[PDB]
RNA sequence: GCUGCAGUUAAAAAGCUCGUAGUUGGAUCUUGUGGAGGGUUCCCCGCCCCUUGCCUCUCGGCGCCGGCCCGAAGCGUUUACUUUGAAAAAAU
């Protein structure tokens, strides 16, 4: 549809349906339907950057996460042009749980899996942004206020695939976190 | 070091060598102040105001001054890359 | 083995700044030893440190200066009450005037200034001056 | 380090940090498990198993083209075997030694390194009949030894 | 040692011909490798350590020799590693 | 180097390194020499780097030319190579020789008629001349050297590396050194042909 | 000699190993913003998903205009630890 295909996440909103409206259109038509498959979303959301400009995230049910990650370079280019002058990224959305161990009330409901936790999600979530780099390290620096700066190694190939996505990245984290990351390409690669 | 007045006391108040970050007693006959002359860098002749360091004796009689030396003038001049 | 990973952490850092060093590598990163270590930096006696990760357990560096003299661990751990505490840092402490022990209470790690804020006692883990 | 002789040593494996496919590769994950319910009717066990796709076979490891590890995949079907391979083959050693030991009373020798490999037995099966793992009644004699090996 | 030396940042073999574990980050030493030789007309993957027989399904029924360390290869080329 | 290349080794000077084989340094290293040293030969014999070398020289003159009297840079070598070099090291710029055996306690004595206290130290070979060296710890002396590859470090503050087996390389070194002295303290600046050449800092060498 | 000892030669590590009790045991499962108390972020209500976890209700008050809202009732898997109360004969 193209109001229907955002639930629990609010059907109505202008831009979000204005987004969904042309993307299943695309997957419709007959111009490329022969590796797009008549997918959804379950929201979507515009967030800025301090470089004075727009991107756009997607999110996606979380079973047909992996199906995006087939193709996810020639659609992400097709919609770079066909909603241009903002950048695209696709990201994923889970219901992450407060512990039983206190942070909200237990009532011996399930175990809570550490997948389901929330630390395991945070990581996730950044394996996503970068997915064509296949991040190749990760570390972190510590500052003298308590504040974290994380620095992430990513592979010396592929690299102006992310080149120009490279700042834009680092400010979904932000929005999404609270968190302030930084991107790097090492010295070498093994 | 202060008081209620916040006077100053202490007979003498130590130096504190450049690349051990400790201070260095009355007697202690192995720690050197080293002085190097800094010129104009125009002519490369000698001009006046001086860069002076301070090491101690633990870091030179094992032999790890050379390093030390060589970095405080490393982080700033004569030294480019060596 | 390694029973107490805290235990051989702090002897690395204390034998590495008496021979003169400005950078280490301990392992293997417990979370307890960076919240010691984050208190340990407030004060001033060790610079910013840098967190490699790994999946093993992962690995920490740390930017250190002269300032410190020796940070010692205490085990087993023991209970403070509030009024046991004047006797543990009277014979831990080289003076009255600075020194800080450190300890962990239900309001969190902290030092032992902090601790008498909060009218809260707990489990005694180590020292510094 | 060692449990019973007073060495140490290292020669432990050492896995990348990455973990993606990576890339190269094939045989989707449904794939793998016929590939390896097969090998498994032969009477190749997990550790077997796992070197045999490695070292002719496009995988890294079977963990990473599926979410299970070799065992569990096993252990679904239910064609696991009813006493893990790692006592096994500890019950397997001694019962060689004992025969060399009936043949020769005066190798004394192979009686003190029988002693190491008996306990260590009874160590091993402390932890998995505490687990469930084993029945709560099961014991370690020559006689038990003969029949299970077997 | 000089004493004063970095560890954040290390050299790309003078400082990573050590052990393997004791690296920064644990990397294996071993790497995969495509063939094709003539014997067995077919591009089979193999372990640079074999630790076993590497069967041909041409001609030939054998292609690699488990040692101790690395396989033996044999009378065909084909390699590669690729990228890891 | 720090001016830009009024300071920086020309061309020149390149080949005076290479005809006295500086550049070519001993079998046998230390942990402290490992930096200068840039790698060995397909043969026993490691090749100092020139590069560096050169900027160590030039701190090591700067020191020199820091201190207000040139009457108390007390230079030392005891060795029959480096006997004739200091001698018009410390004649043409004014320091205080002391030539051939060193005997002990003239740094701590007042009794002897020889007891001097000078600042720096200038020393060639740490290992013919230790006893100066330990000396030096007992009265504050900033202390300088020629150092090779195998020669350890120890109770001087920096190093000048060299070849310094018995060589055209050691008069070389200390002709040098009296060069840059004079570029900037002295009138001798012009940094093109100085009179004084580095053909009578070598070696004595019998004649026949 | 718990705080606080010692065991190469001064008094002193079982010849050696296995082994139950006892003692001891790796890493890993949440952070930012307005009001209030204190600085120039940081430590009683809330907000992103959570916020003293829930409901279900019904009996006895508080409301607002039959209808609707929120305190008390079961509790957050269990302990150690720590903090606050209660209860502790006099004399010393």
């Amino acid at each position: 549809s193209a109001k229907i295909v955002k639930p629990n996440g609010e059907k109505p909103d202008e831009f979000e349906s204005g987004i969904s409206q042309a993307l299943l259109e695309l997957e419709m038509n007959s111009d490329l339907k022969a590796q797009l498959r008549e997918l959804n979303i379950t929201a979507a959301k515009e967030i800025e950057v301090g470089g004075g400009r727009k991107a756009i995230i997607i999110f996606v049910p979380v079973p047909q996460l992996k199906s995006f990650q087939k193709i996810q370079v020639r659609l992400v280019r097709e919609l770079e042009k066909k909603f241009s002058g903002k950048h695209v990224v696709f990201i994923a959305q889970r219901r992450i749980l407060p512990k039983p161990t206190r942070k909200s009330r237990t009532k011996n409901k399930q175990k809570r899996p550490r997948s389901r936790t929330l630390t395991a999600v945070h990581d996730a979530i950044l394996e996503d942004l970068v997915f064509p780099s296949e991040i190749v390290g990760k570390r972190i620096r510590v500052k003298l206020d308590g504040s974290r700066l994380i620095k992430v190694h990513l592979d010396k190939a592929q690299q102006n695939n992310v080149e120009h996505k490279v700042e834009t990245f680092s400010g979904v984290y932000k929005k999404l976190t609270g968190k302030d990351v930084n991107f790097e390409f090492p010295e070498f690669q093994l | 070091m202060q008081s209620n007045a916040g006077e100053f006391v202490d007979l003498y108040v130590p130096r504190k060598c450049s690349a051990s970050n400790r201070i260095i007693g009355a007697k202690d006959h192995a720690s050197i102040p080293m002085n190097v002359a800094e010129v104009d860098k125009v002519t490369g002749r000698f001009n006046g105001q001086s860069k002076t360091y301070a090491i101690c004796g633990a870091i030179r009689r094992m032999g790890e001054s050379d390093d030390s030396i060589l970095r405080l003038a490393k982080s700033h001049g004569i030294v480019s890359q060596n | 083995v390694r029973m107490n990973v805290l235990a051989d952490a702090l002897k690395s850092i204390n034998n590495a700044e008496k021979r003169g060093k400005r950078q280490v590598l301990i392992r293997p990163c417990s979370k307890v030893i960076v919240r010691f270590l984050t208190v340990m930096m407030k004060h001033g006696y060790i610079g910013e440190f840098e967190i490699i990760d790994d999946h093993r357990a992962g690995k920490i560096v740390v930017n250190l200066t002269g300032r410190l003299n020796k940070c010692g661990v205490i085990s087993p751990r023991f209970d403070v009450q509030l009024k046991d505490l004047e006797k543990w840092q009277n014979n831990l402490l080289p003076s009255r005037q600075f020194g800080f022990i450190v300890l962990t209470t239900s309001a969190g790690i902290m030092d032992h200034e902090e601790a008498r804020r909060k009218h809260t006692g707990g489990k005694i883990l180590g020292f510094f001056f | 380090g060692r449990m019973h002789a007073p060495g140490k040593g290292l020669s432990q494996s050492a896995l990348p940090y990455r973990r993606s496919v990576p890339t190269w590769l094939k045989l989707t994950s449904d794939d793998v498990k016929e590939q390896i319910y097969k090998l498994a009717k032969k009477g190749l066990t997990p550790s077997q198993i796992g070197v045999i796709l490695r070292d002719s076979h496009g995988v890294a490891q079977v963990r990473f083209v599926t979410g299970n590890k070799i065992l569990r995949i096993l252990k679904s079907k239910g064609l696991a075997p009813d006493l893990p391979e790692d006592l096994y083959h500890l019950i397997k050693k001694a019962v060689a030694v004992r025969k060399h030991l009936e043949r020769n009373r005066k190798d004394k020798d192979a009686k003190f390194r029988l002693i190491l490999i008996e306990s260590r037995i009874h160590r091993l099966a402390r932890y998995y009949k505490t687990k469930r793992v084993l029945p709560p009644n099961w014991k370690y004699e020559s006689s038990t030894a003969s029949a299970l090996v077997a | 040692m000089p004493l004063a030396k970095d560890l954040l940042h290390p050299s790309p073999e003078e400082e990573k011909r050590k052990h393997k574990k004791k690296r920064l980050v644990q990397s294996p030493n071993s790497y995969f490798m495509d063939v094709k030789c003539p014997g067995c007309y077919k591009i089979t993957t193999v372990f640079s350590h074999a630790q076993t027989v590497v069967l041909c399904v041409g001609c030939s029924t054998v292609l690699c020799q488990p040692t101790g360390g690395k396989a033996r290869l044999t009378e065909g080329c084909s390699f590669r590693r690729k990228q890891h | 180097s720090g001016a830009l290349d009024v300071l920086q080794m020309k061309e020149e000077d390149v080949l005076k390194f290479l005809a006295a084989g500086t550049h070519l340094g001993g079998t046998n290293l230390d942990f402290q020499m490992e930096q200068y040293i840039y790698k060995r030969k397909s043969d026993g014999i490691y090749i100092i780097n020139l590069k560096r070398t050169w900027e160590k020289l030039l701190l090591a003159a700067r020191a020199i030319v820091a201190i207000e009297n040139p009457a108390d840079v007390s230079v030392i070598s005891s060795r029959n190579t480096g006997q004739r070099a200091v001698l018009k090291f410390a004649a043409a710029t004014g320091a205080t020789p002391i030539a051939g055996r060193f005997t002990p306690g003239t740094f701590t004595n007042q009794i002897q008629a020889a007891f001097r206290e000078p600042r720096l130290l200038v020393v060639t070979d740490p290992r013919a001349d230790h006893q100066p060296l330990t000396e030096a710890s007992y009265v504050n002396l900033p202390t300088i050297a020629l150092c090779n590859t195998d020669s350890p470090l120890r109770y001087v503050d920096i190093a000048i590396p060299c070849n310094n087996k018995g060589a055209h390389s050691v008069g070389l070194m200390w002709w040098m050194l009296a060069r840059e002295v004079l570029r900037m303290r002295g009138t001798i600046s012009r940094e093109h042909p100085w009179e004084v050449m580095p053909d009578l800092y070598f070696y004595r060498d019998p004649e026949e």
